[PDB]
């Protein structure tokens, strides 16, 4: 039953007595459910260290992974160029899933097309699919560029992207002058960041490989910025703002900031902003190229150093205090522009907030996960704040990255109790936070279930989740945040300290039991 | 109305396609004629999509793993292959269930084999066997395992059937291999068919020789309701109040034991014909169990379905049906009196997968609300035969509509509200048209039955009449 | 007992068994405490409607007020001018409390001096105190200006500030050309915003009253901006940024943002930024003057219209979509500058966020409190979002402001169930939220105790607090937020929608009980 | 160090003042010589502040309402006057208590008469009576009312004593009028004295004729401990472990019944001599109760105080004291072993109110830390008599220091750590010098006793050695 003045959605409508009786009858009659004591025993067993030892012996089973496949990153990279259509050669279900994922995270339209390969293409390949799809996309959606990635089906079949596009051009399906960069993005190799790297390298090679005769390094007096796989608009904005404050000419390649934040004014815009083809063609004339996320831009680095002849600096991701300083000084050295007073004041304000919150931040234990560059930057910032990283997890990490993170941890006394895990999933991390309980988790929305599990063991065992990373599905407008530079450090510190204070306030709200520590001033 | 300008609009939208694409797409757009019961002569459906036209359709893996097998709570479903497919589909569908996740329920979890290059080159049968071993080690309370194939499984020549048979014999456990590779079929419909065939071949006949289950003349099974936001529970409470015993639920909040007990019921109540007609017809042929389609969207459809269902049983069932209808009449009458004045006269354009574009029309009309355009991602021609009589005269029908087509149709028709998926929501919100998600109920619901009708009306009112829609134009523009 | 590896502060150290036994023995032996059943009965009685009827009959007792006294606002106003020392003529305890209050809110140094009037001055006056204090302050802290307010002691004894300062100048204690503006700020009249208004009027009168002959309206082609009592630095920042984007010449009077946000770089700056004396002198030459918070700038409005002859527009606080639009249009009309495209895109992005979050925002009930202008702007924005304000409290409000807020409520169907209270304190609001439960409160830190009380009635009766306003003591760096303009509206919307989502996530975290609605995607 | 340079620094700092201000301030700064027993020959205290020099001192209302009367949990304290004073002092001091706020405890609440213009012009005695009636109506479980006067009450011709007498006779309730107007005295010390006099005149003697309380030869009362962060509790558990019975503690977590029962104890243990010596001496003269000072800051002071207290009782108490010392020895030994290596050799400057500038020296020295400068806001000459012996040779002493003086002293001496209030915390944090709040324990604690010593050492280590202090200089500057 429903009351017309107070209508209940599923929660708490299904807490009514009639629904409770119905569910109890269903379970007792036809579900053949295990007894509740057995369920509790099995859960308690799964919270133990013996279960953790069994869990970490896995070789074939992956449970709740923390990564995606390459074409998702390829599409994200393709979306960063002006009037560019992402085009995935393969099956349409992949495109549907990619668009749903990006729509849920960004709460914005995401445009991407598939050539809809079927069993016929599994037999004879997808050349006809390529021709017809390119013609249809150009005729219908009118892009200035079509950036082609692949699904696992096309990779396993072995479709030749180059030959297919050349044959499309020769037979008149698309004009010979129309730019169609392509990249092979197998889903069984690497992850989404690898797909981003492959797509960017493909686009750059398409636009610059055969026109290096007239290219002179440093001619245009600019610095190229390659952001990599990035899901925070504030990061693009802060990079551009910091470079503009320094008065440094810059060219940001694959800028999707505009198309992911279009206004709602009564019209739909398929395309908005993005790096132009002229910028891509003029990129080899820059003074240098800076890679914001070097640990998944290795192929791009090899291409840029081997072809553009740019001496790419050895720079970490500009996260936190020290690495932002290093990025600023390196940019100043490359461009010759001094660091302005406004950036110095911003750094001083960040230091002031750190001194203000150091008492609450000191000694807190964290379990974090995400992409390699973001994870290592976050670990560095936590070490700078006096916090104690405990469980560091990176599903798409490698051994060299693990060695670099271990070297970072060794340089700080707060990294003594830290362990780095690569190739582990979130079930491993659930075991880790049950057996070695940290104060907080930092990660994407998938961590929420882990929190639930911890709360099931007890309120004293609950590990709250802090949502920083990708994807965030259960909160609104967090994709507008910033994690790079002094502004990103300010936002991260505020989030961490206020999460700590919120937990403290929640635990001390019991009247006449724990409210003696429910202080007005903190 | 005004069919002529609708055909003119269809031609105008089509004129920008290439010749072959335009010729194909012309068959998938139509003007409704309620007198027509043969939709084959009017519309064409269940065909492969045109390449590069931004279709909304999914794949067979979504139809099998994400729609059919996934809601089964006490089974563990392994997305066999690379990591992407199960990660994008993890907890994206609100098929509600009651259980302890990770111990005896595993719906919102993502189990995968995580294929690498060596797995692609040298196969993954041994890896599959080791994965089954580890699943048995780490999840002892699971009551069955399904293996949902992704595209490279079908492409590289992996024999998951032999592995499933050997491991099931070794462990005395039900292991169901499903060849739901994404390149099979043209949409999720073949995924539905493959999942139904797997259910028939590996699960359904397990208790054929078992007669320990006490049977009553009032035994029914809900088929094709996936408990989206608790829809199946709101239907089951009405069915139980009417006096029937619901043994099985396919498949939202469903258990493998319920599926095994299904061949013992007296009647099958099919909600989604599109996804479950295969197993319904198989059960009718093999066990003699009659099945009937019903609709619990809106009070009118719900009352009609309840009366029709009660007509299949004795007089006490009909008396209880009348009692339930009388009990629930004032609540939905109050909902109507509250919300119909706020919604009367508004025009709606729908585009959903295979059942709801015609099922939710009655609930809309219950609020004085007219549907002017409807369409399907993957419906067959029988679905369009059923849809033709439920739509108004000269209303627009579209099959596998493209993004450009739907945008142009909405621009010309200018509906007051659109009900579609997550891939059109923001596109049409930025154009200033209120939008409701009709797959996930916009993270609300349930919408089934009398309890769901109030939520449905409240949601439509809250989105239609929101002040935000009057602010898209700046005062100085 | 304490373990050296895991040291416990008061919470949860006093939850140890020995401390519990000690406290039980203490209470049972010497406190003569009422029986716990009597305490429960009295609390339940205090949560009832009869208790609310008794509570609202109060006429002489105030319980937990939501306002301060005038000299605090006067000090905040004085802090906004360049190299200006706030000087409070009266007793030093007032200055100690003011400095502690602002230190706890801003987490920054606050400079303010007093002449330390004692029992001797209670019968002779504080003339000698003023002379010596002016001399000592000028010699020691070297300010360019000294802005003098008063405590209630000097107001009661009726000290004449003008005569005292004139005599101080006459006998050579401080130079005759040194600017020493003054204002009477009685604590028993109005509240802190009234003190801000009085101080600003005094400073403007000191700098412009006697030199109006040579002034011509509109000669400097600028717009004066008077922000009023403001405790968010982001509001000053956003006003400056929006005026700069429009290309509009402006003069922000009483700008304290620099002195309240100094960097920590090894040196202490007592003064930073602020409105210069030249700007105050040239203010009458502007085209017009805009008051950001008109409901506590009445005396300033009277002085500006009467003396400067500026036609002050009838503008609301630039909070929310409609009032931000009106403010921008009025500024454009006055300055002759068109509204640029960037502001239009920002407005469209705010509208997009509103459309994205409307489903979760619709129908939610809020009890809110604060200062009049901020409260009415928040009410307007809540009505714009489809939310229902139910209990609107303003301790320092008046009847005309209440009439204006009632008119605003009557123009929206979402304000149908709203009641506006003036002269009521937070005990009244506690009674209201017990007897007519909303979904959330919006207010300063003092609301936290109310939340505790609600949690004592039950989890189903708890009303969570959202911290917007002044002062906020139990969270860090929230004073850097913005509430004005489209950026402030975006921040407020994000905070509201995410607070709703966290509450929903907390309510549905129970395993096998309510976690069926623990959706990954919201 | 090197006395002559300290005197030169004092002269250089004083050079900036005018003649009168410099003459006054020269008397309040001194170089410590431990052999001097009479502090009047070197330093002067308890005088009025120089106008316009930005002192840190508070008022008598803060000393009475905020320090002495406020911690009383079962009493309701009315800030009689305008709204500011009660609002700025609400819950600003961490005097911890156990109770249900708003029902039987009212510590963190703000009761005020909220004076307006008509109250100033015509008085507020009738308003006071009406307010008392309202308090009785809405807070029935309160066990007493105090009326703390603010400045206008003293300035205008109000008579709160007669109103208190009449209302107390009428409602049979204890009403204590406190004339703690802020313009009286020079600091919080006169507030302490006035509050003590009010306690003596209106509360202490209620049970003079009552003999129903059972007394033991081990009855003691803690005087002048306000349970900052639970400090008093951390003290009490030790005293009860020694075999003594704590009837009352003044005034943190205190009740009016405890105050009324205090004249029945055998010994008074005074922690804050400055604020409670008046009532301790009065109790000694009237009831013959001996009182003694003790220090629970740090293991050495705690052990010394425990032995001194045990020496006042029989052999069993002394044996229990030895048992307690033996039990707690390993814990503070481990704390020292862990934290002294990171803190050894560091130099600290303090500026606090009346007791702590000398009380916490021993705790710092237990960690191998040395005090270079100390001072008081409002202490008297006997406090400095104790401090001179408690402090090291050639160290700096300052009374009622100004902000400029303290900044210059810190710039020259360059201490490793500074302990002071919230009004210097951010000033010295921006200077790059670690700061600890020595009033509120930086919202941490408790610091009293063996349990508090671990928290104290951890806090000093965490603030002194934080990495943030190494990053104030930009690498490019
Ligand atoms: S009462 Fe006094 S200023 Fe003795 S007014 Fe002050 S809680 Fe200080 S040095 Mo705040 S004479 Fe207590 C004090 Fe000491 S408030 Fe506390 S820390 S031991
Ligand atoms: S149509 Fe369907 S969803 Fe597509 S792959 Fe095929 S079964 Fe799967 Fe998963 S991994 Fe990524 S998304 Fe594909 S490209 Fe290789
Ligand atoms: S020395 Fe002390 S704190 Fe000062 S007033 Fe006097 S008792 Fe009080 Fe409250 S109201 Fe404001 S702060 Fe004063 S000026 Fe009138
Ligand atoms: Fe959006
Ligand atoms: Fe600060």
């Amino acid at each position: 039953s429903q009351q017309v003045d107070k209508i209940k959605a599923s929660y708490p409508l299904f807490l009514d007595q009639d629904y409770k009786d119905m569910l109890a009858k269903k379970r007792d009659g036809f579900e053949e459910k295990y007894p509740q004591d057995k369920i509790d025993e099995v859960f308690q067993w799964t919270t133990t260290k013996e279960y953790q030892e069994l869990n970490f012996q896995r070789e074939a089973l992956t449970v709740n992974p923390a990564k995606a496949c390459q074409p998702l990153g390829a599409v994200l990279c393709a979306l960063g160029f002006e009037k560019t259509m992402p085009y995935v050669h393969g099956s349409q279900g992949c495109v549907a899933y990619f668009r749903s994922y990006f729509n849920r995270h960004f709460r914005e339209p995401v445009s991407c097309v598939s050539d809809s390969m079927t069993e016929d293409a599994a037999v004879f390949g997808g050349q006809q699919n390529m021709k017809d799809g390119l013609q249809n996309c150009k005729a219908t959606y009118k892009p200035d560029m079509i950036a082609v990635s692949t699904t696992c089906m096309a990779e396993v079949i072995g479709d030749d992207l180059n030959a297919f596009i050349n044959n499309s051009k020769k037979e008149g399906f698309i004009p010979d002058e129309f730019p169609v960069p392509f990249a092979h993005t197998p889903s069984f190799v690497g992850s989404h960041v690898t797909g981003w790297d492959n797509m960017f390298e493909g686009i750059a090679r398409y636009f610059t490989l055969k026109s290096m005769d007239d290219k002179v390094v440093g001619s245009n007096k600019k610095i190229n910025i390659v952001p990599g796989f990035e899901t925070y608009l504030g990061n693009f904005r802060v990079i551009k703002r910091m470079l503009s404050e320094m008065g440094v000419g810059y060219s940001l390649l694959s800028d999707p900031e505009e198309v992911l934040d279009t206004p709602a004014d009564g019209q739909f815009r398929m395309y908005a902003g993005g790096t132009t083809q002229e910028e891509m063609k003029d990129a080899p004339n820059a003074l240098n190229t800076v890679l914001l996320q070097p640990w998944h831009l290795e192929k791009t680095k090899k291409f840029v150093e081997g072809t553009w002849k740019h001496e790419v600096p050895k720079l970490n991701i500009p996260m936190g205090l020290d690495w932002t300083d290093e990025f600023l000084m390196k940019v100043s050295e490359i461009s010759g522009q001094p660091i302005p007073a406004s950036l110095t004041k911003e750094r001083g304000r960040l230091v002031d907030m750190m001194t203000d919150s150091h008492t609450w931040l000191h000694g807190k234990r964290f379990a974090l996960w995400g992409d390699p560059d973001f994870v290592m930057g976050l670990v560095k910032f936590l070490l700078e704040l006096g916090c104690e990283p405990v469980h560091i997890l990176c599903h798409n990490g490698n051994k060299r990255w693990k060695k670099a993170v271990d070297a970072i941890l060794a340089a700080s006394p707060y990294g003594k109790n830290a362990t780095v895990y690569i190739g582990k999933d979130l079930w491993h991390l659930r075991s880790l936070v049950f057996t070695d309980k940290p104060d907080f988790m930092i990660g994407n929305s998938y961590g929420k279930f882990i929190q639930r599990d911890t709360l099931h063991k007890g309120k004293e065992f609950e590990v709250p989740l802090i949502r920083i990373g990708f994807p965030i599905f259960d909160r609104h407008h967090l994709h507008r945040s910033t994690t790079l530079g002094y502004e990103g450090a300010m936002q991260i510190l505020t989030t961490l300290v206020n999460s700590i204070l919120e937990r403290l306030d929640e635990e001390t709200r019991g009247m006449q039991a724990t409210d003696y520590n429910h202080d007005l001033v903190r | 109305m005004s069919r002529e300008e609708v055909e003119s609009l269809i031609q105008e939208v089509l004129e920008v396609y290439p010749e072959k694409a335009r010729k194909d797409r012309n068959k998938h757009l139509a003007v409704n004629d309620p007198a027509v019961t043969q939709s084959k002569k009017c519309i064409i459906s269940n065909k492969k999509s045109q390449p590069g036209l931004m279709t909304i359709r999914g794949c067979a893996y979504a139809g099998s793993k994400g729609v059919v097998w996934g809601p089964i709570k006490d089974m563990i479903h392994i997305s066999h292959g690379p990591v992407g497919c199960g990660q994008y589909s993890r907890a994206g569908r609100r098929n509600y269930y009651i259980g302890t996740t990770g111990v005896n329920a595993f719906v919102t979890m993502n189990f995968t084999s995580d294929f690498q290059e060596k797995d692609i080159v040298f196969g993954g049968d041994k890896k599959l066997a080791k994965l089954i071993d580890e699943v048995e080690t780490l999840f002892p309370l699971n009551k069955g395992i399904s293996v949902q194939s992704e595209c490279p499984i079908g492409l590289i020549g992996d024999d998951i059937e032999s592995v499933s048979k050997v491991k099931g014999a070794e462990l005395s456990k039900t292991i169901v291999p499903v060849r739901c590779e994404g390149f099979r079929g043209v949409s999720q419909s073949l995924g539905h068919h493959i999942a139904n065939d797997a259910v028939r071949d590996w699960v359904l006949g397990k208790r054929d020789e078992d007669t320990t289950f006490a049977s009553t003349p009032y035994d029914v099974a809900i088929i094709g309701d996936y408990n989206i936001g608790g829809d199946a529970w709101s239907s089951r409470i009405l069915l139980e109040e009417m006096g029937l015993r619901c043994v099985a639920q396919w498949s939202g909040d469903g258990s493998i034991s319920e599926i095994e007990l299904t061949p013992k019921v007296k009647l099958n109540l099919v909600h989604c014909y599109r996804s479950m007609n295969y197993i319904s017809r198989h059960m009718e042929e093999k066990y003699g169990i009659p099945w009937m389609e019903y609709n619990f969207f809106g009070p009118t459809k719900t009352i009609e379905s309840l009366r029709a269902i009660a007509a299949k049983f004795d007089e006490s069932i009909q008396k209880k049906c009348e009692e339930v209808i009388a009990k629930y009449k004032p609540e939905w009458e109050a909902v109507v009196a509250k919300y119909r004045p706020r919604l009367e006269g508004k025009r709606v354009m729908l585009y959903i997968g295979g059942l709801r574009p015609r099922h939710v029309i009655g609930a809309y009309e219950d609020l004085g609300m007219e549907v002017v355009g409807t369409g399907y991602e993957f419906a067959h021609n029988d679905d369009y035969d059923r849809t033709m009589k439920e739509m108004g005269d000269s209303t627009l029908l579209y099959d596998d509509v493209t993004g450009y087509e739907f945008e142009e149709f909405v621009k010309r028709i200018k509906p007051d509200l659109i009900g579609s998926g997550i891939k059109e929501k923001f596109i049409f919100q930025k154009m200033g048209i209120p939008f409701r998600e009709m797959h996930s109920w916009d993270y609300s619901g349930p919408y089934h039955g009398f309890d769901g009708f109030a939520i449905f009306a409240r949601d439509m009112d809250m989105t239609l009449n929101n002040p935000c829609w009057k602010k898209l134009q700046a005062p100085w523009e």
